[PDB]
């Protein structure tokens, strides 16, 4: 069971080192390409794919972005729950909390319908 | 940290800046697929025809447009068309007492000078004693004006000296 | 019973009231928290709901009257329709003036009466200054 | 309330000359005449014989000294316990000077008590920490002096007598 | 919970890192368009590395790190997912939360920019006052109290940190006639009118009267008294004087514009 902060902390150094490695291999591919094209063939060695490098870099970047976004969403959820409901859970009777949530939803829907009828009357 | 790409770009002396194309664009177009990142047509003529060709440098035009309507500037014999660009023949048509029109010939818009030149003054000022006092006051004021300017400073100082030296 | 200038003034006051009611409905919407927050379960909730309901009904009536007065001002273009004095801004009535003079005289009399009243009020305030 | 006070021991010209120079600098600052609350500094001791006065004087025996009674009550207690105390025989000195209230800030110049002493500059705060205006005035008033730093800024609420005892502790300095 | 802002900043930072990587690799995919004197545009490449140095800005997130590590399994949220599987219509609660937050911020910005009023004029309760006073007394280090010794008007006193207590007589609203007194107070048997000061606290009272005449609103006395209480509480320090030195005059206190500075500066 890994945590968002833990996964972020373990992914950041992997991301940095992957960036370093991909930049090194890109520079190697570039100098090899120039030596074979501009000058004479001197780098008699096979280079790397060079596609997997930045591909996995972008993959880890997307992973980090989405997990940090999930953590932000969780914090926002907690904040909005604490603002729209008191901190009470098994203390508060669960059916009463469900009824209160249903009434809150109905009240919000009523306010929205009132504003919509208002806008329509403005039309 | 990755100075390797820096030293490689330093190495990129030869004129064939097309190997980097085959080196980079395959994967770029593979993982990123905007083949048309700007399909909007771009075809405009940069310079067809744009010139005034019908008046003086418009700098002095925009300057003189700001001055008070009590100053009436006209056109003298044609000797300040483009380079000199200014023949400040002005009349102080207002409620105050009138006087002799100033000359105030400034220089090209670079402004390494000012307007006051006072050619027709030799007989216009020494004849009338009061106008002579006006000229004395105007000279004393202009000499105390650090780097006066084309129209605003000169005409303002001239008007204030003309309507201060009444006494 | 033309009341045309008064009608235009009423229309101006009505659009000003529309703007003020917009400000008011925004100020009353900003303080509409969660229903089951602490104690305002339905009481103040439904109270402000009915309040904004009356607000919107009044605003709709105001828009109706604004449309009506605009149509009346448009149809009022009878005789001297162009009237170019707008861009040309400058740079019996005896009975009305006499009624105005009598009204101002009665107003001056009532002003002296109010002066005596406020003098007595300041005196009473002075007495209270002496109180314990 | 209880503001800082120090004594820059100047030399070169004279003691009275330095006092006159400080007074002239204060007057140039705008020191208004506010009398002369000459605060003495007498010693008999670990009690004391503090006679500094601020329209009331008291001696701080210890724990900064209660000395909450009027000067007459303290003098009566002293004369009653004549010898019953352990503090008659030491040198009884008396410092003097003038007190000027510039603007909501009183400055007093404690002169030489027995003759060998400095001129302590004492200021008085309004409410009291609160060293911003204090330092801004001290730097504009004198030079490399007026360190102060009494038993203040510890929070027992703006104790003046403890500061006065600290100032009188300068007896052994000369 | 400001850590949400920190996480959003981190998201923006990593997205900027990705964008900078894309931009520098795209710039490397092009050469000198038209230099004709020197290919100095390669220096922009180095400048692009500066944007890659902005990756170290994401390292700044390690300072903002450790934002949330607790229990509280999603804060009383799971009702149908972790509860009744048939209860699928849950997300309506989150929808309402977002709707309410959006409405709140919208109306807040609207009221903030609606200061440009357009109403020319208006032409064609002691229990409530005590309740408003008690509600305003709810801020820390702002112990206030009232007694109403004389008259139906309100007699309110405030004591924040020092002996600089202030009295303000009210008429159920728009409390005028302010009197501040530093270190004595309620002489005789009730509030007094000595108004003695040190030529500076009297200036403070003048400032308070100026604010009262300035912060007077046509209606809604709640916002009026709230602004009044905030304006008075802003005096809790009296230790800094920008725009000048700390000794411009007898004392440097005038925060009328939500910031204290040197006095005699209008």
């Amino acid at each position: 069971d890994f945590d968002p902060v833990q996964r972020y902390k373990m992914l950041i150094p992997q991301l940095k080192e992957s960036l370093q490695t991909l930049m090194k291999v890109a520079a190697q591919n570039l100098i090899q390409n120039t030596n074979i094209d501009n000058g004479q063939k001197s780098s008699d060695a096979p280079l790397q794919r060079f596609d997997k490098c930045l591909e996995e870099f972008y993959a880890l970047c997307d992973q980090l972005e989405l997990c940090l976004r999930l953590a932000h969403e969780c914090l926002s959820q907690s904040c909005d729950s604490a603002k729209h409901s008191p901190t009470l859970v098994p203390s508060l009777p669960y059916p009463q909390y469900l009824a209160v949530i249903k009434a809150q939803i109905t009240c919000a829907k009523d306010i929205h319908t009132a504003l919509l009828d208002c806008a329509n009357k403005v039309t | 940290q990755p100075l390797l790409d820096a030293v490689l770009a330093n190495i990129r002396s030869p004129v064939f800046n097309h190997s980097l194309y085959r080196t980079f664009v395959p994967a770029m177009m593979a993982i990123h697929g905007p083949p048309i990142v700007s399909p909007v047509v771009c075809s405009r003529k940069r310079r067809f025809e744009e010139d005034e060709r019908q008046s003086i440098p418009n700098v002095l035009q925009g300057e003189v447009a700001r001055l008070d309507p009590k100053f009436l500037v006209n056109l003298d014999p044609s000797h300040c068309s483009n380079n000199g660009t200014v023949h400040l023949i002005c009349k102080l048509d207002d409620k105050d007492l009138p006087s002799v029109p100033p000359l105030e010939l400034s220089v090209p818009a670079d402004y390494p000078a000012q307007s006051p030149m006072w050619i027709d003054r030799q007989w216009q000022y020494d004849a009338n004693p009061f106008l002579q006092s006006v000229h004395r006051c105007m000279t004393s004021r202009l000499l105390q004006l650090p780097d006066k300017h084309s129209v605003t400073a000169l005409l303002n100082t001239w008007a204030q000296s003309i309507h201060q030296a009444c006494l | 019973e033309v009341n045309t200038a008064t009608l235009c003034r009423i229309g101006q006051e009505t659009v000003q009231d529309i703007v003020y009611r917009t400000m008011e409905i925004f100020q009353l919407l900003r303080n509409m928290q969660l229903p089951n927050g602490v104690t305002y379960h339905t009481g103040t909730y439904q109270d402000r709901l009915t309040k904004l309901q009356d607000h919107l009904r009044q605003l709709s009536i105001l828009f109706r009257k604004l449309r009506l007065v605009y149509d009346k001002c448009n149809e009022n273009c009878g005789g001297m329709d162009p009237i170019p004095v707008e861009q040309l801004i400058p740079y019996e009535r005896r009975e009305i003036v006499e009624v105005n003079k009598k009204l101002k005289q009665k107003n001056q009399q009532l002003k002296q009466i109010m002066d005596q009243l406020r003098n007595l009020i300041w005196d009473i305030n002075a007495m209270l200054a002496m109180r314990n | 309330v209880t503001c800082v006070s120090q004594m820059p021991v100047a030399e070169g010209k004279s003691l009275q000359q330095t006092v006159e120079l400080l007074t002239k600098k204060l007057e140039m600052l705008g020191a208004e005449k506010q009398g002369t609350f000459c605060v003495d500094c007498e010693t008999y001791h670990g009690k004391l014989m503090y006679v500094m006065h601020y329209p009331l004087s008291c001696f701080a025996l210890f724990e900064n000294g209660p000395c909450l009674i009027a000067d007459t009550n303290f003098d009566v207690l002293m004369v009653k316990l004549k010898g019953f105390f352990q503090s008659a025989k030491a040198s009884k000195i008396e410092t003097r000077g003038t007190r000027y209230q510039y603007c909501d800030f009183l400055v007093k110049v404690g002169t030489v008590t027995m003759g060998p002493s400095a001129r302590g500059i004492s200021v008085e705060v309004e409410y009291g920490d609160c060293w911003s205006l204090l330092l801004e005035f001290l730097q504009s008033f004198l030079g490399s002096h007026a360190p102060g730093a009494p038993t203040v800024f510890g929070n027992a609420v703006y104790g003046p007598a403890d500061t006065m005892i600290q100032y009188m502790e300068l007896f052994n300095k000369i | 919970g400001v850590n949400l802002e920190a996480f959003s900043q981190a998201i923006s930072a990593i997205q900027a890192l990705r964008s900078s990587v894309s931009r520098v690799f795209d710039c490397l995919k092009d050469g000198m368009r038209n230099k004709e004197t020197l290919e100095g545009r390669e220096k922009a490449f180095i400048a692009n590395f500066q944007d890659n140095l902005h990756s170290v800005n994401r390292d700044l997130n390690e300072l903002e790190r450790l934002s949330n590590l607790v229990g509280k399994p999603s804060e009383n949220h799971p009702l149908h997912n972790s509860g009744l599987l048939s209860l699928d219509p849950y997300s309506q609660l989150l929808q309402a939360y977002k709707w309410s937050n959006k409405l709140q911020y919208h109306a807040g910005l609207a009221s903030g920019l609606l200061n440009q009023q357009s109403l020319k004029r208006s032409a064609n309760p002691q229990y409530v006052d005590d309740v408003i006073s008690r509600i305003d007394r709810m801020f820390p280090e702002m112990s206030i109290h009232l007694s109403r010794p004389n008259g139906t008007s309100a007699m309110l006193l405030v004591t924040l940190g020092k002996v600089l207590k202030v009295i303000v007589v009210m008429r159920s609203l728009f409390i005028d006639r302010t009197i501040v007194k530093g270190y004595n107070t309620e002489d005789g048997k009730l509030d007094i009118w000595s108004k003695s000061s040190y030529q500076v606290f009297q200036k403070v009272t003048d400032h308070a009267t100026t604010a009262l005449l300035h912060y007077q609103l046509p209606q809604m006395p709640d916002v009026v008294v709230r602004s009044f209480m905030t304006w008075l509480r802003s005096y809790i320090k009296l230790f800094q004087a920008p725009c000048q030195r700390c000794g411009k005059f007898l004392q440097d206190g005038l925060p009328p514009t939500w910031r204290d500075f040197r006095t005699l500066e209008a």
